[PDB]
């Protein structure tokens, strides 16, 4: 009931989070896929109804959907900001995340790193009546999307997000993100130097988690992975009979003629049918596990990107500071860059302090003590300073109070 | 052994019974065809896109040779260009970027412009920046 | 225009919200189901191509799912904190919400009234399917295979061990507030945590010490509500029966 | 007629698998902010 | 009576129509099992776990009279252990946490 522990020291951490953005789109045919070239069983398939104006319009506004789901995801800014050449951040190291001009692509080194590590017969089945619309933005755009965000968020920080990007030094961007924190700026510009060196050993370790064997991608990957056996199963469905004497429309309309062969040609129609009602069902349902992702995405990035957040691991464990955006496949990641307090020490607290029979109360710290001396401090760092009537405002009289402790409040104009 | 088959057990090899060489089957080539219409209220014309198809198999597509007149655009024309979407046909690429009005795929977008004709274009991400940093 | 007003008082309240998080999880035996221990029927199942690989592995996907549910919401301290023995939070009464280790599960003493809030008695599948497990005298009584291949399957996080993560989340809270979320735990009064969490909501800390013991007293009683509420008739866990 | 019932149950399931995981993660949000955290959200941790 | 049925109409309970007795049935599948294996590139050795199935009565469901050796040694031996989620076997437990 006395006790408190203060740091005295704190860690950046660059924790990384990955979340599915959009899946691949796909379209399909009934004629290719149920009747495929043939008159006489696309003849029979339209006497079943809109079904397949159903699929197909389903399957469209999904994929038109995984367009949009991009759009939100990545689309924030309609400003494509340029970082200047002059890597100058207060020894912050933003080369090995901002875009490299050094290889083809335009994409950056962490992004680059992503786009090898998820593993994409697979154009067999595509002349099957199965179709990949290829999409809306392609990933070197996409890349340039985040590189303006980065642009904006280094060179501006979080103004860009709420109207006009106003330029500020990167220093005093990180100054004021611990403000936020509830961390006076004088932390951050004491140990600078440190600070730096913390971030940039931090985003070092993320290269390294990410070009061993560690495959920590497995939501980017199922993605891929769940939509390729989705495919691989509904092609593999056209080679069951459904309880016909074969499993190929071109024999059956070889070896038996129209009148018998209609009970034959219908028992495939049904099960076709019926698998590709499956795939577009469980299509759909993805689709709607996607889109809650999509707007996930965005929510972080509207929050964690664009500004600092408050909401606690949400963007990121520990106090979030901010967050950089990186395109990866199928997919976006965040790099949330966290103030983690670290080493404590016990320190001995009272709620308030008695001088002249008045209660005083912290303006903003708590009053700790280390043995000998009442002290007043920051909550989430320890600088001890000495009590005075501007950091401490009177309340009351000391009898009301539990827990107060008697002390001399150093008063700044008397000498 | 005489056919090889797929996964959807669909014959994609055959070997020819007069004479003993392996001969492959592959699919004749196939896609959607989507249309790109700038509104009835603007205007009729209209770019009509043959979704990841080369170019070179438009025409034969149809059999525009003994068809109306009005078929024949597709055998013949300046407005023939082949896109990462597919064989865009239609509309004339254009250098100059613009905002997207009509997505397409692969990062072209579509509009209506001025004499008159439909225009194929990367779509612009946006007015270029460069925050005076220092 | 010129007229404003400010409170002289307030009341601490305490609602309960409840949540759903997991699910049963099922898993069913296509085969046995559609062709129980018929091999006639098998063999024409086959004709239908691979449907129930699909409903297995749908399945099962939700099966997992679920333990990733549970997890994501209750596993997010990987430390297992204990409430110190000594009950001195500045009059604040936690003993209705903390673990009691009189009783033989770690459960406290609202987690019981919730537990025996929902009830199986109104359904037959599940009902049966635990009475199965206490039946000796039955011979071969396999009861896996008795209801046509419907099976459900354990929750990977018992609910003894869930509610340790609950009493761990509550004596990081109780003891440190919110730094044990965002870092290694910080021990402080719990006076001054609320002192803190005042000041969050602007208003100032000398309102809490100043009436420190009446806000203790209101918590306390703000608690004891929601035992009437729950121990009564009066049945609020609809959001989990249905 | 098994078969299709089959189906359904299966198809019903992953549509309430979703609004339970949706919930899931609503709790876990509420769990992340409201408890390990104080949440300044209006009406998403409690009345007041 | 001379049938009974469940739920389900299905047969449960039945009467012998020679000495009118009371008799139930107690229908024998075991399809209900799970294999517990890290990656084949690792190792093969392989545990089986059977859900919500006695470890006693393992040898009568799987009808050992018309199995493999291969399955036999999954039936009996030192490495077997029981558990709330059913029977373990080829699985050593440990003490430790
Ligand atoms: C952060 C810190 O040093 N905490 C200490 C703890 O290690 C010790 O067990 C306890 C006993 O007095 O006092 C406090
Ligand atoms: C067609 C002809 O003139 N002669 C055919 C020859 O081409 C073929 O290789 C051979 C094998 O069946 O049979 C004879
Ligand atoms: C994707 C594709 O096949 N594109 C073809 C290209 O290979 C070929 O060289 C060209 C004419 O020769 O027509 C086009
Ligand atoms: C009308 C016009 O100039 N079109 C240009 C062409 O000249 C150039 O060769 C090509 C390569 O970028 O881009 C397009
Ligand atoms: C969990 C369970 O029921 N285990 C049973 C036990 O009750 C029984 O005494 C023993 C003898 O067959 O077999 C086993
Ligand atoms: C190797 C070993 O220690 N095995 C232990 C055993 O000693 C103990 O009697 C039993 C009851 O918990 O649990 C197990
Ligand atoms: C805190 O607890 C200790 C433990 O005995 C007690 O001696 C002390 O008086 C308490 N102080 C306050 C302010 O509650
Ligand atoms: C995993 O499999 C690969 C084969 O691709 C092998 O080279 C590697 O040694 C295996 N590792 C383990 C731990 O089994």
């Amino acid at each position: 009931n006395n006790s408190i522990a203060i740091p005295t020291n704190f860690t950046i951490s660059v924790t990384t989070e990955i979340l599915p953005v959009s899946m691949t789109k796909t379209s399909v045919d009934c004629t290719m896929y149920i009747c495929g070239d043939s008159t006489e069983c696309s003849n029979l398939l339209l006497q079943y109804g809109s079904f397949c104006t159903q699929l197909n319009r389903a399957l469209t506004g999904i994929a038109v959907e995984q367009d949009k789901n991009t759009q939100e995801v990545f689309a924030q800014v309609k400003q494509i900001y340029k970082t200047p050449p002059i890597k100058d951040f207060g020894g912050f190291n933003f080369s090995q995340i901002l875009p490299d001009p050094s290889k083809p692509s335009k994409r950056s080194f962490i992004e680059d790193l992503l786009f090898n590590k998820v593993t994409l017969l697979i154009c067999a089945q595509k002349f099957n009546g199965l179709t990949v619309l290829p999409p809306l933005l392609t990933d070197e755009m996409i890349a340039q999307y985040t590189s303006a965000l980065l642009a904006g968020t280094i060179t501006s920080g979080w103004t860009f997000g709420a109207g006009a990007a106003l330029q500020i030094p990167f220093a005093m961007q990180m100054a004021y993100r611990f403000n936020g924190i509830g961390v006076t700026q004088n932390v951050l510009y004491e140990n600078q130097k440190l600070i730096a060196n913390q971030f940039n050993s931090a985003i070092g370790k993320i290269q390294d988690s990410l070009s061993s064997t560690a495959s920590a991608l497995g939501k980017l990957q199922d993605v891929v992975n769940q939509n390729a056996q989705a495919l691989n199963t509904l092609v593999k469905q056209l080679s069951s009979n459904f309880g016909a004497i074969s499993s190929v429309l071109n024999d059956i309309l070889s070896r038996l003629d129209p009148p018998e062969a209609e009970v034959q040609i219908d028992r495939l129609i049904t099960g076709r049918l019926q698998s590709l009602q499956t795939y577009v069902t469980q299509q759909l349902i993805r689709a709607a596990e996607i889109r809650a992702s999509a707007n996930l995405a965005a929510t972080k990035m509207s929050e964690c990107v664009l500004g600092q957040s408050k909401r606690v691991d949400f963007c990121g464990k520990g106090y979030h500071l901010m967050s950089f955006p990186q395109s990866a496949p199928h997919g976006v990641v965040f790099l949330h860059v966290t103030y983690v307090p670290a080493q404590e020490k016990n320190f001995t607290t009272a709620p308030a302090i008695c001088h002249d029979g008045k209660a005083h109360f912290p303006r903003e710290g708590v009053f700790v003590s280390n043995g000998t001396h009442w002290f007043v401090t920051q909550r989430n760092f320890y600088e001890p300073q000495i009590i005075t009537t501007d950091n401490t405002f009177v309340s009351g009289n000391c009898d009301v109070v539990i827990g107060i402790v008697n002390n001399t409040v150093y008063d700044p104009l008397q000498p | 052994q005489q056919f090889g088959r797929d996964i959807a057990d669909t014959t994609d090899a055959v070997r020819d019974p007069q004479t003993l060489e392996i001969l492959d089957i592959t699919p004749c080539s196939f896609g959607g065809v989507s249309v790109i219409t700038p509104g009835t209220n603007t205007s009729n014309q209209v770019a009509v896109l043959y979704q990841d198809v080369n170019c070179t198999e438009v025409p034969v597509a149809i059999h525009a040779d003994q068809l109306t007149p009005t078929w024949r655009v597709y055998s013949t024309g300046s407005n023939v260009f082949q896109t990462r979407a597919g064989c865009l046909i239609g509309a004339e690429h254009v250098n100059n970027s613009y905002e997207c009005d009509i997505p397409i795929g692969a990062g072209i977008c579509a509009s209506y412009q001025t004499s008159q004709s439909i225009i194929a274009y990367t779509m612009s991400l946006g007015a270029e920046n460069s925050v005076a940093y220092s | 225009n010129n007229s404003i007003a400010i409170p002289t008082n307030f009341t601490i309240s305490v609602t309960t919200e409840i949540l759903p998080v997991s699910m049963t999880k099922t898993s069913v035996d296509c085969t046995m189901y559609i062709c129980g221990d018929s091999t006639e029927c098998s063999n024409l199942l086959l004709q239908y191509g691979s449907f129930c690989t699909q409903l297995n592995r749908a399945l099962t996907g939700i099966a997992v799912e679920q333990d990733k549910n549970t997890q994501e919401v209750f596993a997010q301290v990987k430390q297992i904190y204990k409430t110190p023995p000594i009950k001195d939070f500045g009059g604040f009464n936690f003993s209705q919400i903390l673990p009691d280790p009189s009783k033989p599960s770690k459960r406290s003493f609202i987690e019981d009234l919730l537990f025996n809030k929902v009830t199986l008695a109104d359904a037959g599948f599940i009902k049966q399917y635990g009475d199965c497990l206490g039946d000796i005298a039955a011979r071969d009584l396999i009861c896996a295979q008795k209801f046509n291949g419907l099976t459900v399957l354990p929750p990977l996080l018992t609910d003894e061990m869930i509610a340790q993560y609950t009493s761990a989340l509550l004596a990081g809270t109780i003891t440190s507030g919110w730094t044990f979320g965002a870092g290694a735990a910080l021990q402080i009064p719990f006076a001054m945590q609320m002192a803190y969490r005042f000041n969050g909501i602007g208003v100032t800390q000398n309102v809490l010490y100043e009436n420190q013991k009446l806000i203790a007293n209101q918590f306390n009683s703000a608690i004891g509500k929601i035992q009437d509420s729950l121990s009564s008739t009066a049945s609020a866990l609809g959001k989990l029966q249905d």
